[PDB]
RNA sequence: UCGGAGUACAAAAAACCCUCCGAGUGAUUUUAAUCUAGACAAACCAGUCAAAAUAACCAUAACAUCACUUAUUGAUCCAAAAU
């Protein structure tokens, strides 16, 4: 999903990337009142990154 | 009245698999109360006298001779009291194996 | 005649309690059981009485 | 509803009435003997023997072999009787039998076994191990002549090859010696073949040695057809069977099609059908000798593969079938939580869109 | 294996002594990982198993203890071929 | 500290184990011998 | 079950569902066997293991639990170190 | 490529002894209501007739593999008084040597509990052990 | 409430304020473990078996037995124990 967002230009690597620009690029949606504490990296696309 | 406790449902004891039915390992072939069908080849015995298939294959029902355990005193006494022309015959449940034990495949050529 | 229910505790130092029926007029019981935390054959003694 | 039996009942022969007059066996061993005698008869109902592979039951065995030796039965019986009487005549035999201390010369017992019933015993070992099935199919022979194969490991170490033995290829790397008793009036053919071990063809066999037109006992002076090759089983599949066959031939026969060259390492050239080869020369050869051994993989197989045959060595594995699972239900009822682990593909968390 | 210059000579010969079943005809030691779907994890397993092979051949205190449960058949059949082995007649 | 106390109790009670096993087996053996000898003495007294 | 509440006008849930049941995301419902803490000295080891096993719920029970459960508990949840996270999804279902 | 390098992906081994010596062959587990238990590859069968002594090594098919009997003339001119314990010793030693010659090293012997306490069967087992044949066959691999 | 026989004669099931036996536990040591294929049965709750795989002990050693053995038994919640 990260490589898909970067390759489609939703988020960029020239600027440091965080959860703010991830939400701004609509890659993840966080619901704090559902007591999410943030975003965990998962290793599904480790070979093609 | 005078007779009480006559109400009891059946325990569903009977024959489950026939001859020609294909079973896998662990399938209960028959359940029984006293020894009606005896286990034969590739058929296990549980402590409630149920017969379960040990190998995957086709169930057969067969009549052969009864040679009991010498440690079983009543059985060997029944053997002792038989006349000389008499042999015991009982019925047995077998499972003929269908699949082979395994195959040899080339995994690496060095 | 009545039986009593007695709790048996391990002598291997590990806490393991298992319940056994034993006859009331008999003495204190001591058996040889299996402890699944030590994986050895463990002597067990009668420690407490729970149920009549 | 009652039906009529198709043949006799087992226990209908004895009389039900007057049970006291009928003799009883009081021995469980007597019942064991009687039941094992009763179980071998072809009953008309469904039996274990019918279902569990009796290998066609009664089989008309075609015999392709040497005549049995004609020995006078009455003279043989009287000389055996006189030897037995002179044996029981001694008192020290009675002493050694009573005091539980007596030994027998097992080498002489083995020699008289090889002369007397060793052929029939080796025939039943070959029938059990399926030597006749994969070489001559329904045809069988009695290994009449004694035959001894031995492998020279070093100066004094000599490893024999008897019926059904087990020899490592380190012992069998070199050419063996073959010993059998024969006068100089006949011609012999020795053929060592590997019945299992052909790579491409499951119905074909390998030649490991072949020598033809052997004058008498002397194997070396016979004309050399196919070179000796060390045993090469696979690393995975073990216990290939190697058989030495000895044929008695009357005329001097030369082969132009069966001749193999001097190095001859090509396994396409080393491809055999013993059935068709005996079909080619049935009129000349009659099989008289046989000795076969099992053989598994060792470190000496690797050099035979690499240096001699120019091979990348194949390695096999014994792979069992996968365990059976039923069809997966959408709502399993009264099943453990591990029911999904039976049908899970791999133990890796996969995220489709996340 | 013969040109692997990052290991010592006794370790290099001992890997050929024990692990000759993994050695190709051209002198190539070949190691294979299958377990994980991720080839990075497979490579990490490869290097971990390679470290396990190197450490063992490099330790002179390794006595190479062999399990008896799978070797009782081999030991009994080894003694039993040694029974027929015992005859002494000179040959060749 | 709790794990080390558990390990010390395990090793301390395992260092005393076969002597406890043999003492309990010997105690039960002398109990059986005492009962059998009492029955033999009662039978020998009642037979006379 | 209160289908329409008096304060908010929403559909309430029964806490007796949550206090003993677990809902996976495939629709499957997980539960404990009845009587696993009762009379352990009397029952055999195989029976004790069978009562200690977790079990699933069938169709009618699962639909009853889904009807008595509001839509909060049917959401997708990503807990840290969740043992049932591996069991949340369904695979190889050929129906 | 090299012509000789061609190989089938699945190897067919037609030897019936391969699975038995690799101990992955199917034993006939089950029965239990009858005796003896038919879970074996090879079984030692001792028939002690009032005249002769006959020992067999039987496969589960019912065929005899190797037999040593005192009905044989080869033993018969070598022993005295065909019935003895010494005759059982001769049978045991001859069958142990024949089993070593035939390559069978494991078998199951299931004696009757009064035959187990007998003098002849016990020292016949002693002769089988000293002969090199190990009784009580090894356990099946993935049974 | 639970079990055995007939009713219900041959796979299963099958009722009556139908006819007869019982059970609400004793005795003994062999004190009877963990995990997991595949099944019987069943509305649900329950109940039954169980090969392979580990550890215990002959150093490749898992059925507690007998009394017609079949019944010898009770769900949540809550209380006391405390692991
Ligand atoms: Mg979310
Ligand atoms: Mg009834
Ligand atoms: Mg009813
Ligand atoms: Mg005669
Ligand atoms: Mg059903
Ligand atoms: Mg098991």
């Amino acid at each position: 999903r990260l490589q898909y967002l970067i390759d489609l230009g939703r988020v960029d690597p020239t600027q440091p990337i965080d959860l703010t620009q991830l939400v701004n690029g609509r890659g993840v949606t966080i619901q704090p009142s559902k007591r999410d504490y943030g975003v965990q990296l998962v290793e599904e696309g480790a070979d093609t990154f | 009245s005078k007779n009480l406790g006559g109400k009891s449902p059946g325990k569903r004891f009977g024959i489950k698999k026939m001859e020609g039915h294909y079973v896998h390992a662990g399938n209960i072939l028959a359940t029984q109360r006293h020894f009606r069908w005896h286990p034969g080849a590739h058929v296990g015995l549980g402590k409630n006298k149920c017969l379960y298939a040990l190998e995957e294959g086709v169930v057969r029902y067969t009549k052969e001779v009864y040679v009991p355990n010498p440690s079983n005193s009543e059985a060997v006494d029944l053997v002792t009291r038989l006349p000389q022309g008499a042999v015991l015959y009982k019925t047995f449940v077998h499972v003929v194996p269908a699949k082979p034990e395994g195959t040899f495949k080339l995994v690496a050529m060095l | 005649s009545k039986t009593i229910l007695v709790k048996m505790m391990s002598q291997a130092g590990t806490g393991f309690s298992f319940n056994t029926k034993r006859s009331r007029l008999r003495e204190k019981l001591t058996l040889l059981h299996y402890d699944p935390v030590v994986k050895k054959k463990v002597l067990f003694v009668e420690q407490k009485k729970i149920r009549s | 509803r009652r039906a009529a039996p198709l043949g006799p009942m087992p226990n209908e022969d004895i009389d039900v009435s007057d049970l006291e007059r009928l003799k009883k066996y009081r021995s469980f061993d007597r019942y064991r003997r009687r039941a094992e005698q009763e179980a071998r008869k072809p009953h008309w109902w469904r039996t274990y023997r019918e279902h569990f592979g009796e290998e066609s039951g009664p089989k008309d065995r075609v015999d392709i072999g040497l005549p049995p030796p004609k020995v006078s039965r009455t003279q043989q019986l009287l000389e055996r009787k006189q030897a037995l009487r002179e044996l029981r005549a001694n008192v020290e035999e009675e002493r050694a039998a009573r005091l539980q201390t007596a030994r027998i010369p097992l080498e002489a017992v083995r020699a008289e076994w090889e002369r007397t019933c060793g052929p029939y015993h080796k025939q039943r070992l070959a029938e059990y191990c399926g030597l006749y099935r994969d070489l001559f199919h329904g045809a069988t022979f009695v290994p009449r002549v004694p035959l001894h194969v031995a492998y020279a490991v070093g100066e004094d170490d000599l490893m024999p090859v008897y019926h059904g033995n087990e020899v490592t290829p380190t012992e069998a790397a070199q050419a063996p010696e073959v010993t059998y008793e024969a006068d100089e009036g006949s011609l012999w053919t020795l053929l060592l073949t590997n019945l299992d071990g052909h790579l491409l063809e499951p119905d074909a066999e390998y030649v490991h040695w072949l020598v033809t037109n052997i004058p008498g006992n002397r194997v070396t002076e016979g004309q050399e057809t196919c070179p000796y090759l060390p045993p090469f089983p696979a690393r995975g599949s073990g216990f290939h069977r190697f058989a030495f066959l000895l044929f008695k031939q009357d005329k001097r026969i030369d082969f132009s099609g069966d001749t193999r060259p001097s190095p001859c390492y090509q396994l396409a050239q080393r491809t055999f059908h013993t059935f068709d080869f005996y079909k080619k020369h049935q009129d000349a050869m009659t099989p008289a000798g046989l000795a076969f051994f099992q053989c598994r993989w060792d470190d000496s197989v690797t050099r035979v593969f690499h240096q001699l045959l120019d091979m990348r060595e194949p390695v096999f594995e014994f792979v069992r079938p996968p365990p059976y699972h039923p069809k997966q239900k959408r709502f399993p009822h009264r099943q453990p939580l591990r029911y999904l682990d039976r049908y899970r593909d791999s133990h890796e968390p996969t995220y489709g869109i996340y | 294996l013969a040109s692997a210059d990052w290991i010592a000579e006794p370790v290099r010969l001992k890997l050929a002594v024990k692990h000759k079943n993994r050695i190709n005809r051209s002198g190539e030691l070949i190691l294979t990982s299958e377990c994980s779907r991720y080839q990075f994890r497979n490579l990490a397993d490869c290097l971990q198993k390679l470290r396990d092979m190197i450490a063992e051949a490099s330790q002179p205190a390794k006595e190479p203890s062999r399990e008896d449960a799978e070797l009782r058949r081999s030991r009994i059949e080894n003694m039993n071929r040694e029974r027929l082995r015992k005859k002494r007649i000179s040959s060749a | 500290q709790k794990r080390q106390a558990r390990e010390q109790l395990i090793e301390e009670c395992m260092a005393k184990m076969p002597q406890m096993i043999e003492n309990w087996r010997q105690q039960q053996q002398e109990r059986r011998e005492k009962e059998q000898a009492d029955k033999d003495r009662r039978a020998r007294l009642q037979a006379e | 079950v209160t289908y329409f509440s008096s304060r908010k006008g929403k559909r309430k849930t029964v806490k007796a569902v949550i206090y003993r049941f677990l809902r996976l995301h495939s629709g499957l419902w997980l539960r404990r066997k009845a009587g696993y803490k009762k009379k352990l000295w009397k029952k055999t080891a195989a029976r004790k293991r069978r009562l200690r096993e977790f079990v699933f719920c069938n169709k009618t029970q699962s639909k009853l639990l889904d009807k008595m459960t509001t839509s909060f508990w049917k959401r997708r949840n990503w807990y840290a170190d969740d043992p049932y996270q591996k069991y949340q999804d369904r695979t190889n279902l050929k129906v | 490529p090299v012509e000789n390098e061609a190989v089938a992906p699945e190897f067919t081994n037609r030897n019936p002894r391969n699975l038995e010596l690799l101990a992955v062959a199917r034993k006939e587990r089950g029965w239990g209501t009858v005796w003896p238990s038919r879970e074996f590859w090879h079984r030692l069968r001792v028939i002690r007739t009032q005249h002769h002594i006959e020992a067999l090594v039987e496969h589960r098919n019912g065929q005899v593999v190797v037999s040593a009997s005192t009905r044989e003339w080869a033993i018969k001119k070598h022993l005295y008084s065909t019935r003895n314990v010494v005759a059982c010793e001769s049978v045991g030693r001859v069958l142990a040597e024949r089993c070593l010659e035939a390559g069978i090293n494991f078998m199951v012997y299931h004696p009757t509990p009064w035959e187990a306490a007998s003098d002849s069967i016990k020292r016949l087992q002693h002769a089988m052990t000293e002969g090199g044949v190990v009784l009580r066959e090894p356990r099946r691999i993935y049974e």
